[PDB]
């Protein structure tokens, strides 16, 4: 378990892509050219993880750029890190998806799909030991969610034995594109539930609440909601980039998070929450906004709910023991929101390594039975359109039958219900 | 690729064609001859290139009488098509809908789409058609109706959007129109997907209050229907911020395929005599609420809105947009159906809008066109289905359609289609149970 | 005192012995074949490939869902043309039909004067 | 639609159709020899409606000339403008019609209406797009009334997808040739009703009253009522002739104009009501109050009596179109109980810039008015105080007709004018 | 000659067999490249001598991941070792049993039997097996019990004794070492003859404690656990009296075959940074619970064996009056109440650089007590309280092992714990 191989899909997926490459680049010492130009040993001890070496000590990352709309690898390419992705891996299309997930995951994007699987073909064949995939895309467009979940289901069945990982951003009317969001959504949770090892639930509706409320900025723009993206991305993948404490990879996360295969949706928690533009934090404090609800980037209270598995992970040079203290603190004086069935559910990381800007931080990621309320705003939004069938003529002109619908929802329900008998199990 | 086909019927859509095409050329920097001294590659969307780099607009002009494509053909952009796209006929249909899609009709059809299957096959990745023609016309209305029941044959469910022209008595009315409006109406339904009405009396009021204009001519009257239309087209036409294509901009307007009629509402137009600080971006979008500038006349703050589009072009950035969106959220006096969690689709297109020189509109640093699927736009159907059933109550006039090979049948049948739109805007606006 | 000290051995790195506290309370009296391991790991194994083919299968089905849909999406298209095609045939014989008859009623009625007048013409013969 | 093909029948036709075009050429800038002497392009623009171009750039009008008596014609030929029509198309027999229209539909006319029907095919094949034919006449003679109608019959056999014109004048005891016209005229609606598109209804009774009441003239002669049928011929067919904001032709108006197929009698009106001897400037508010007059009118009817199912108002000469536009409502907001409520904008305005001669300014109306069944009333009240008593009978009887052609006719005159009524009193309720 | 073949399996069994090899080596004088500058015979029973005159231990290494064995290949003892003895995999167990034993085991195991095979027709009288590992570990776990059951089939009735790594969360354990430690033990207990469980809690505690190490590290805690295996395996390399033999462990410690986990408890452990303590002081500090290897109360259960190992400065007269001071600790019924005393006259060796300070005397005592049960509890209430809900267990099953092998793992735990009742009560 090595190499990890990147797909960001969509408009979505490869702005906060783009992000993620930025910044990890600057945290391995890579400049937008690829070459090193860092000072410590651990920043290329694991680089092969995310990176392949080229000629002239060259590092590229190993990432796949997908959209059925040529505009986004355009920009991409203009931006700041865009000449560092390999050329032969943007693959994109001419005709859009118009924010249709019948046309993403039934019609354009099933004419694309095949030529995104030959370059996935050619990076996966030069890993020495690939771990698995990692997918960056919206659930409310078309692109991202449609053909992003037909190139999960797509790599299932060409690799059933390596982890699907993805970094799914969810959508909110707070900040919206579309009117058909809660469709497309519906239609792609429907599919990660069931081709997915572990997503990070990425929640527009929460990014927005921390840019709005605590970061006191009125006008929100997708740059500031991307600014809590990368710096969760980051932190959510040290374990992976980083030597020291684990070798850690996919399946080990995987094995010690998930209890029941479809609960496999994380809630992702940033301490310190930062603008752009934006101390010191101590441990007790890192600890504390690491699990207050107003950190979390799911729309969720956590509160309202119980943890059945924890990973917390601690960046910057602090007291090991402060750290062990407060973790124990927290779950001793909060033991109600933590499930009593599963022993120790509580795993700390703690990683040298500080991210740009902050000279300390905490990434929590968090497998809470609360993330059923994300479910539920959905499956509300999606009812209140499919009980006037509103919108449904874009998707059964694409072939879909209304039964699929009834379906994907029918299934959401479900895994909400799945949520809610593990919130209520107790200790026998 | 993204290819779009403009088609112009009778003698609106052909002068409503002159002027579109005018701001075209002056938007992308194409000359009356085609050539363009020389970036941005979007504007192929609209025009074809020849091996002597001229560029040639996709598409034709259609006629039943020669006169007013024949000012085309001396004109000054005379030179900017080739003859095979600009086709008329000797007779036109009289004002009569029969002979419009029948008798006159029937004898220029085929050569019409051989015209339009020649440049549909210049096309790598053709988006759709736009067709514009009057309601009132005998060719607008009738040649328009046999028109887009044969590109349905030919070209299946590829997008057709509508221009149409709605008739006001200020403008140049005949006692006819509301007949070839419902007959029209009816028989081109299932065949287009979106359809922007243009009340004529909208815009001869925006002409005299806004632009001071005592007697709009149609010249007045098509300029400004221009900026509106260069607006909606914009999109395809350029690389802007935030695009919007063909597909999307009917998915987030169409909740329901006979529920394609949005309002178009402008801002802003002023007076190049106005002698004067510039509009903000909340200023214009609050404009766009306003029933002053709105394309047809009728009344949105007493219906609901299904969707709202805002395309907006010039000096324009996201976040103030977003700002000018929340203010418009928090307001109680607009409201959406209960079934739309979130409405609205945004546009934004670096190039602001062009003046013709010896044109009416002042420069504007940014302007808007929102596009609103509104149950008020149903006021247009009831004033024209009220002037049909006048006349019909007496058969009045009907003798002339039944002579072309029309029946009374047809008559009630296009009415009973009105009586059922009507109702289908009344209970789309409706609550829902529970 | 009670304790017995007994020797037990003695080398070149070291010395051993036993020392006795006090006797037990209690003085009286208190292979896997490798064909049978192998079984259980080929069954192991044969469980892992059940469970691999059941989803292949479940992918496959997949696949002859999404090539359903397009192919649902052509055939409800080529209706529609097939639709439109036949009702505008109708609608444009229909119009023929009655084009042709008030034409034809027309020129029946004008006939019908020609016929009159000729029988006026024979009326006049007939008064001289 | 541009070509029109002008027919002249009779006496009356022949009169008031060299007076036409006398008039038009002047406007047009045509000469007697059909040479082009004016200054303006305008009356070129559309002077192919009414004429063809020949040899040295001359213009003929596409005008057939026809009679059964060969005295007028002689008189057209020796006339002003008689050098200019085509020789060919002078088209005349021997033996009269005797104003009786029998003979003119039956008998003598018969016998000469291929050869008019030969002329006329040969000027519509030579057209590039015919849109109809106009015919002049008189309805109380026997020639224009009884070989017209019979004209019309064959012409719509033959072109039945053409528009069919006619300024018909209706006869009056008050100016009257024979005592049979209420006979002549009768059987001549009979036709008109069921084979014209468009009939101008120019009322003999109504030219005599304007001269004699509003001009003073003690006597008036037919050149006197023949100056007030130009002016009116002239005005109704500016738009055809001129460019202008509506590009007009027969059926664009037809199909405006005429809601029920049968009610296609037009009541015509003209501003400023002027003598032959012409002379001295009318504003707009004046023009448009005088052409909704009853003495303006050239079928003697009260507009007052009945209802507008259709009006089409046309004003010539240089003049305030924002002025035009206010006056037009005021008298639709005034009078809107004399426009029909169930045809929404029933009243269509055109202005052109080109004046008629004599006049700086002026007002054609064209009202499709259900008092017209006052004009229809008249003639049958005369009618059948004559066909009570069978006088003169035997003067059709011995061309071969049957009386109960006359019941026919008669009857079917009596059916209009209910038609008439029965919209009068029509409420959108 | 008896000979004794080492065995290190996964990350635990690896890094404590460096920290083993590291001290036997300075021991009995041999240099990191094999070399031994130079009698006692003994060290050739874990070495073996090349033509060239190089020492090799007859040991094995193998994981089912390279990275921890690459540190070896790389390492300062690169050289001790021959490429063959070390055996490395391309993808690691997960921390998952069923996939270290079924699926990723059955690929590699003919390997390491070979590369045994090939050490074992070095010997002229093997004595038997030392197999070192984690519990909580996928390899540590799933591949050891694999490996001692095709070990009993090739080398039937050769004694083999484990060094196992019983799992603590202080010092970095995950969510399913539980049921990894279960089932491992379930599989290996016919197989194994001794096993000296290591609980990481108690190591952790004696290294803060004793050494004043605020968070010790995998090298804290191995280079203390070198230390006791040395004194445990003393005896086979050096020319003694006790525990002569593999066979002798089993036959002083083990009276009942199941019953075979004996209580490990060392002293002095002192700071590298005072008077020397005398064999009273030292023997005294074996009952103290400060000093175990495991986390128990044997002062509340029953001996059934104890023996003594003594290192360094030290005469039978001083062990004797020792014992008849402990003299004035309960036995059961049938054992006398006793003492086997096993001097070595070589005093303990420390590694320089290393946190144990340098000791005239020590003392390794091995006891057979039911208290060692007290272990067996802790670990089968927490795989009961997540196998209740069937948590996990679906990546098990997913790997071809059965659910009922769960519950049949789980009932010879409780027939574990049930013997040790048993073993306690008076005889009849
Ligand atoms: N906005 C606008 N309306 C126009 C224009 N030309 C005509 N109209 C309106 O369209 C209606 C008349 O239809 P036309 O387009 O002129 O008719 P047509 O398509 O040529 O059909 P025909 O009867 O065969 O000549 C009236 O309501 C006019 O006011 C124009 O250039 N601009
Ligand atoms: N004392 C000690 N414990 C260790 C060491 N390395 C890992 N562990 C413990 O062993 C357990 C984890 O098992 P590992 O040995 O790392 O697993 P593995 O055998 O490599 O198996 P996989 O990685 O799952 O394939 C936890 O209880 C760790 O605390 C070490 O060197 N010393
Ligand atoms: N956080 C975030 N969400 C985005 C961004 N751009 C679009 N979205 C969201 O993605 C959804 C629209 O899908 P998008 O990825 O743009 O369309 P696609 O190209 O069809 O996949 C909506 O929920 C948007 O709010 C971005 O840069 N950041
Ligand atoms: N206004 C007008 N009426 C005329 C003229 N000549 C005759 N009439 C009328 O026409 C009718 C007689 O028809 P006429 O044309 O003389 O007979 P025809 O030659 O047989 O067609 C009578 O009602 C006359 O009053 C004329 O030049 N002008
Ligand atoms: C479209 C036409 C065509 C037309 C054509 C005309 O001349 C051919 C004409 O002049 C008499 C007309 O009146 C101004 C008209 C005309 C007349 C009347 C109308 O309603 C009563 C109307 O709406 C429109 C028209
Ligand atoms: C052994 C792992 C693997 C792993 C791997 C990780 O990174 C891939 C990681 O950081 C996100 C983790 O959290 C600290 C972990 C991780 C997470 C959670 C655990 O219990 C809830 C646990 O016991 C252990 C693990
Ligand atoms: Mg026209
Ligand atoms: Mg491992």
């Amino acid at each position: 378990m090595r190499e990890i191989v990147h797909i960001q899909a969509g408009q979505c997926g490869n702005q906060i892509g783009a992000k993620f490459w930025e910044v990890i680049s600057d945290e391995h010492g890579i400049d937008p050219t690829g070459s090193y130009h860092g000072d410590s040993d651990l920043q290329l001890e694991r680089i092969n993880v995310y990176y392949n070496e080229a000629t002239g000590n060259k590092y590229v990352p190993r990432a796949i750029l997908v959209d059925l709309e040529p505009g986004t690898m355009d920009s991409v390419r203009s931006g700041p890190f865009g000449q560092i992705f390999r050329p032969d891996n943007f693959v994109f299309g001419q005709s859009g998806a118009g924010n249709n997930w019948a046309k993403g995951h039934y019609t354009e994007g099933a004419e694309l799909v095949d030529s995104v699987l030959d370059v996935v073909r050619k990076e996966s064949e030069s890993c020495d030991c690939l771990q698995g995939f990692q997918l960056t895309h919206s659930l409310g467009g078309g692109t991202g969610s449609g053909m992003g979940t037909l190139l999960i289901s797509k790599i299932r069945e060409e690799y059933p034995d390596r982890i699907m990982n993805t970094f799914s951003v969810m959508p909110s009317p707070k900040v919206s594109d579309t009117v058909v969001e809660p469709y497309n959504a519906t239609l792609s949770v429907h599919q990660l539930v069931e081709n997915t090892d572990e997503t990070y639930c990425i929640d527009n509706e929460a990014l927005y609440d921390i840019c709005f409320r605590t970061l006191k900025l009125t006008t929100p723009t997708y740059g500031d909601l991307n600014h809590l993206v990368s710096a969760t991305m980051s932190g959510v993948t040290t374990c992976l980039r980083f030597p020291g404490q684990l070798n850690a990879d996919l399946r080990k996360l995987a094995v010690n998070m998930v209890p029941f295969p479809r609960l496999h949706f994380f809630m992702p928690g940033f301490a310190p929450l930062t603008s752009r533009g934006s101390r010191a934090l101590t441990v007790p404090e890192l600890t504390q906004q690491m699990f207050d609800s107003k950190n979390m980037m799911a729309a969720c209270d956590p509160r309202h709910g119980r943890y059945l598995t924890v990973a917390a992970i601690f960046r910057g040079r602090m007291s090991m023991k402060e750290v062990d203290e407060q973790m124990l603190n927290v779950q001793n004086k909060n033991s109600s929101y933590f499930v009593e069935w599963i022993p120790n559910n509580v795993k700390t990381a703690v990683c040298d390594i500080p991210p740009r800007g902050l000279k300390m931080s905490a990434t929590f990621i968090g497998n809470s039975t609360a993330i059923q309320e994300l479910f539920k705003r959905i499956s509300e939004q999606f009812t209140a359109m499919f009980r006037r069938k509103a919108f449904l003529h874009w998707y059964t002109g694409e072939g879909m039958d209304e039964m699929e619908f009834t379906e994907a929802e029918s299934n959401m329900n479900d895994l909400v219900s799945e949520y809610q008998q593990y919130q209520d199990a107790t200790a026998d | 690729m993204r290819e779009c086909i403009s088609i112009h019927v009778g003698q609106a859509g052909v002068q409503i064609g002159n002027a579109c095409w005018e701001l075209y050329c002056l938007e992308h920097g194409i000359q009356p001859d085609g050539q363009m001294p020389s970036g941005d590659d979007s504007f192929n969307t609209f025009f074809s290139e020849t091996g002597a780099g001229k560029h040639v607009p996709r598409a034709v002009f259609v006629d039943l009488e020669p006169t007013v494509i024949d000012e085309v053909r001396t004109g000054t952009y005379r030179q900017l098509f080739h003859p095979e796209q600009l086709i008329t006929g000797k007779e036109d249909a009289a004002n009569n809908y029969a002979r419009g899609h029948y008798t006159i009709g029937k004898e220029i059809i085929d050569l019409v789409l051989d015209r339009i299957r020649k440049l549909a096959d210049q096309c790598t990745g053709l988006q759709g058609f736009l067709v514009f023609h009057s309601f009132g016309g005998g060719t607008g209305s009738g040649f328009t109706s046999l028109l887009m029941e044969r590109l349905s044959v030919d070209y299946g469910k590829k997008s057709k959007l509508e221009f149409s022209i709605y008739p006001a008595p200020q403008v140049s009315t005949a006692v006819v129109e509301p007949y070839n409006s419902i007959l029209t109406t009816h028989t081109t339904l299932e065949h287009s997907d979106c359809a922007f009405m243009v009340d004529n009396e909208a815009i001869y009021d925006i002409c005299r209050r806004n632009l001071d204009i005592e007697r709009p001519t149609y010249t007045n009257l098509n300029r400004l229907i221009s900026q509106i239309v260069s607006s909606i087209t914009a999109s395809l036409r350029f690389d802007g911020a935030l695009n919007v294509d063909l597909t999307e901009f009917q998915t987030n307007l169409v909740p329901y395929p006979r529920i394609h009629f949005p309002l178009a509402t402008y801002a802003p137009v002023i007076s190049a005599e106005k002698a004067h600080e510039q509009l903000s971006v909340a200023e214009i979008t609050n404009a766009c609420f306003e029933p002053a500038n709105q394309m047809v006349k009728c009344d949105p703050r007493h219906g609901k809105y299904m969707a709202c589009c805002l395309l907006y072009r010039g000096d324009v950035v996201p976040k103030d947009v977003n700002a000018a969106i929340a203010t418009i959220k928090t307001k109680r006096s607009i409201q959406f159906v209960d079934w739309c969690p979130t409405g609205f689709k945004v546009g934004i297109n670096y190039q602001p809008p062009t003046v013709v020189p010896g044109g009416d509109l002042a420069k504007v640093q940014r302007a808007v066109c929102m596009l609103s699927n509104t149950t008020a736009i149903a006021e247009a159907w009831a004033r024209l289905d009220h002037k049909f059933d006048l006349m019909y109550a007496k058969r009045a006039f009907v003798h002339w359609y039944v002579g072309e090979g029309m029946e009374e049948g047809e008559f009630s049948e296009a009415r009973e289609d009105m009586a059922a739109l009507e109702k289908d805007y009344e209970e789309v606006g409706v609550d829902s149970v529970e | 005192a009670d304790m017995e000290v007994i020797e037990l051995n003695k080398a070149t790195s070291g010395q051993s012995w036993e020392v006795i506290l006090k006797p037990p309370s209690f003085d009286g009296v208190p292979d896997p074949s490798l064909e049978e391991i192998q079984k259980k790991l080929e069954a192991a194994e044969e469980r892992r490939k059940y469970q691999e083919a059941e989803l292949l299968k479940h992918l496959a089905e997949k696949r002859e869902h999404e090539r359903e849909v397009i192919q649902k999406a052509i055939e409800e298209n080529n209706n529609f043309i097939k639709m439109a095609k036949e009702k505008l045939a109708q609608k444009m014989e229909s119009n023929k039909e009655n084009r042709e008859a008030h034409l034809a009623a027309m020129l029946e009625r004008l006939q019908e004067k020609d016929k009159h007048a000729e029988e006026v013409r024979k009326n006049k013969e007939l008064k001289e």
